[PDB]
RNA sequence: CUAAGAAAUUCACGGCGGGCUUGAUGUCCGCGUCUACCUGAUUCACUGCCGUAUAGGCAG
């Protein structure tokens, strides 16, 4: 009956490593090696009411008794030095292979038949198209979030490294390559061939990501914030707090990821927002909303399910979909 | 159990995210019981290729730090977590707390088999190497050491020394590779001594107010401190069995159907924290598995340590 | 076969108004630092000549 298995889990596949951050001055990101690192500070910030009043604040009396509250709060920062108009953002990343093997699974038959799924995509058309959005998603610097926002230039540079040497180098502008656009490049096929030979291999295929923005002479870099619960303590807290790895500020590897996992151009809805991260139930957290809702037949469980199961094998896309899924892993299976 | 032909330093590894809660009661360093599994899931992938055994692991951790955080006012500490995807219907999924931390740490490998004679020692640790590199040792990833310096190499010396004083100049050399470290052994006799101790001091005291008086900062008055022999950290010491052993498929949704499950509950042990330098082998720093399945008492120790 | 497997914290912010720290003061008596050594190991790989020569020889 090929029952679905009750117990199933994916390694997560292509992580990265925190985005350490360094600064420096442009046309020496040659020798950048010894460049300083961007250390996160402690500034104090006195604000004013600017949330919206539930029509019972706003009472002009009330309103000005508040304001003559100040409104302190202490806040992390993270600044390049007086001196430094560049950010240097540096990461890890391994492309490990047996990319459609399942980590954890009850049903052998359900191995069998969800191994030869994937055997019958690989040997298709492999994953040349989900190796290609992730070279591109590596060649143009969407890790950087809000550090690509308002810089001059960028330019990523990629190197494989093979024992300890780089066996081949790239360099990419980042800002000419589209962050909603999959086009073709020379350099951007050998990557993604690269990162296919890495998913389709049994070892690990490691690429360091170097990437530089010149983001201006002293302005304010964005690391990850860490998330940290109140947890309803009667002391104030500080509002912000950035992370650093050892005194560097840093982007959090699940966020490098998430940026990476930015290829699904596929979903039901329109391609407004463009690509969104590979995630189940195809939720995007700076939208609020969830596409690829289960009541439409193009949610992860339904799809897989009708592929392995009933056969019903979907659309190139939805596979590719369904097989960026696998890459990201996830702990599923029913009761 | 057995004594190594051999010990295999992996070098100084570089771990991202490991899972910080190491038991119910305990947080900070990861359990042993991850570093064992690992060392067996190193011997299943590319140590019976090889024809050899890897049994045995020594935690060094020249570096740790955790993801965490001290709110105002409080002397506790909280564990900075991560934003998880949002639900099918476009809600903040509820949050489930997991402790992350960065470690580095080298392990000493145990290894006794005809590989070693059938394969040169660099070779036999270099496939090692690049079989640890892509593999995870407490939850977290492992960082592979590219385009710093120089890369610390892998070692895989023989403890069939062609001589006393031979053997103890290799010995005292790779304790000098880990040096900025302290090796983790445990502590049971010690513990059953302190609860002994303690039964004299006070009856009807139970072995867990004995691992609670060794790590808590104790105060006596004339204002003193009760000293500390040493670090003498908390550790979970195994799983003790919790229900009778289930066939492979009576027990629904469990990871496989081919074997058995058996409910546990964990076992909570003394630890000690020490530098390299004293320890008479580095060998006898090695955490075996003692499953003992009749009884329950899936545990995991260091013999052989004093 | 690792309390296994999975994860975007994030948007915005004016901390400043002002101020006499001054009064007085004994550091101090005493003291054995000795003894004995190869800097030098080829430690000046130097000056000139024949030859276009960095190739290669020769002179004290």
């Amino acid at each position: 009956i090929l029952s679905t298995a009750s117990v199933l889990a994916f390694e997560r596949k292509l992580d990265p490593s925190d985005a350490l951050m360094s600064a420096g001055a442009w046309a020496q990101r040659d020798a950048s090696q010894e460049w300083p690192a961007v250390t996160v500070r402690e500034k104090s910030v006195r604000g004013t009411i600017s949330n919206r009043l539930k029509t019972k604040d706003r009472d002009p009396a009330k309103l000005d008794a508040s304001i003559q509250s100040p409104n302190l709060q202490t806040v992390d920062v993270a600044n390049l030095p007086s001196d430094a108009d560049t950010l240097k953002v540096r990461f890890t990343l391994r492309v490990l292979g047996g990319a459609g093997t399942p980590s954890a699974c009850n049903d052998a038959a359900y191995r069998d038949k969800l191994l030869q799924t994937v055997a019958t995509y690989v040997n298709d058309q492999g994953f040349a198209e989900l190796a290609r959005r992730y070279a591109h998603n590596l060649a143009n610097a969407r890790f950087l979030w809000r550090n690509r926002v308002g810089a001059e230039a960028v330019e990523v540079r990629i190197n494989h490294i093979r024992q300890g040497e780089v066996a081949r180098a790239w360099r990419f502008d980042a800002l000419a390559i589209g962050l909603r656009d999959f086009k073709a490049d020379a350099e951007l096929d050998a990557l993604a061939e690269l990162i296919a030979s890495g998913l389709s291999g049994s070892g690990h295929v490691l690429l360091e990501v170097v990437a530089f923005a010149r983001i201006g002479d002293g302005q304010e870099v964005f690391p990850s914030q860490e998330l940290i619960l109140d947890k309803g303590d009667k002391k104030g807290q500080k509002s912000k707090t950035l992370y650093s790895v050892r005194d560097a500020a840093a982007i959090h590897s699940q966020k490098i990821g998430n940026a990476l996992r930015t290829i699904d151009t596929w979903y039901p809805d329109e391609d407004g927002l463009g690509p969104i991260a590979v995630e189940p139930y195809g939720s995007v957290t700076s939208q609020g909303k969830a596409y690829r809702q289960p009541k439409q037949k193009l949610d992860f469980y339904t799809l897989l399910d009708n592929w392995v199961l009933r056969d019903e094998a979907p659309a190139v896309e939805q596979q590719h979909y369904v097989i960026a899924n696998l890459i990201r892993g996830g702990v599923f299976g029913e009761a | 159990v057995t004594d190594p032909e051999a010990l295999l330093l992996l070098p100084r590894l570089s771990i991202q995210n490991a899972n910080a809660i190491s038991s119910p009661l305990t947080w900070g360093f990861p359990s042993p019981g991850a570093f064992t599994g690992f060392v067996h899931a190193l011997q299943r992938r590319v140590g019976i290729s090889l024809d050899i055994e890897l049994d045995g692991v020594g935690i060094v951790c020249h570096r740790f730090e955790a993801q965490i955080s001290q709110p105002a006012g409080k002397r506790t500490k909280v564990f900075n977590l991560t934003r998880n995807p949002l639900n099918r219907d476009g809600s903040t999924a509820a949050i489930v707390e997991e402790g992350r931390a960065h470690l580095e740490v080298s392990l000493l490998l145990g290894v006794h088999g005809d590989g070693l004679d059938d394969h040169p020692a660099q070779e036999i640790a270099r496939q090692v190497q690049e079989q640890a590199g892509a593999m995870r040792l407490a939850g977290g990833s492992i960082l592979p050491w590219c385009n710093e310096r120089f890369p610390a190499p892998n070692a895989e010396l023989l403890m069939l020394g062609g001589s006393d004083e031979q053997r103890r100049k290799n010995q005292r050399r790779l304790t000098r590779r880990l040096l900025p470290g302290f090796a983790l052994v445990s502590r049971e006799a010690l513990l059953q001594q302190h609860l002994e101790t303690l039964r004299t001091t006070l009856p009807e005291a139970t072995t867990l107010d004995a691992l609670l008086d060794l790590c808590r900062i104790n105060f006596e008055p004339p204002w003193q401190v009760r000293d500390k022999p040493g670090w003498l950290v908390p550790i979970p010491a195994g799983y003790n069995a919790l229900s009778p052993l289930y066939l492979p498929g009576e027990v629904r949704n469990a990871r496989d159907r081919e074997t058995p499950l058996r409910f546990v509950e964990n076992l909570f042990g003394l630890g000690e924290w020490l530098s390299p330098h004293r320890v008479a082998a580095l060998s006898d720093l090695l955490w075996y598995h003692h499953a003992e399945p009749d009884k329950g008492l899936y545990r995991w120790s260091t013999p052989r340590f004093v």
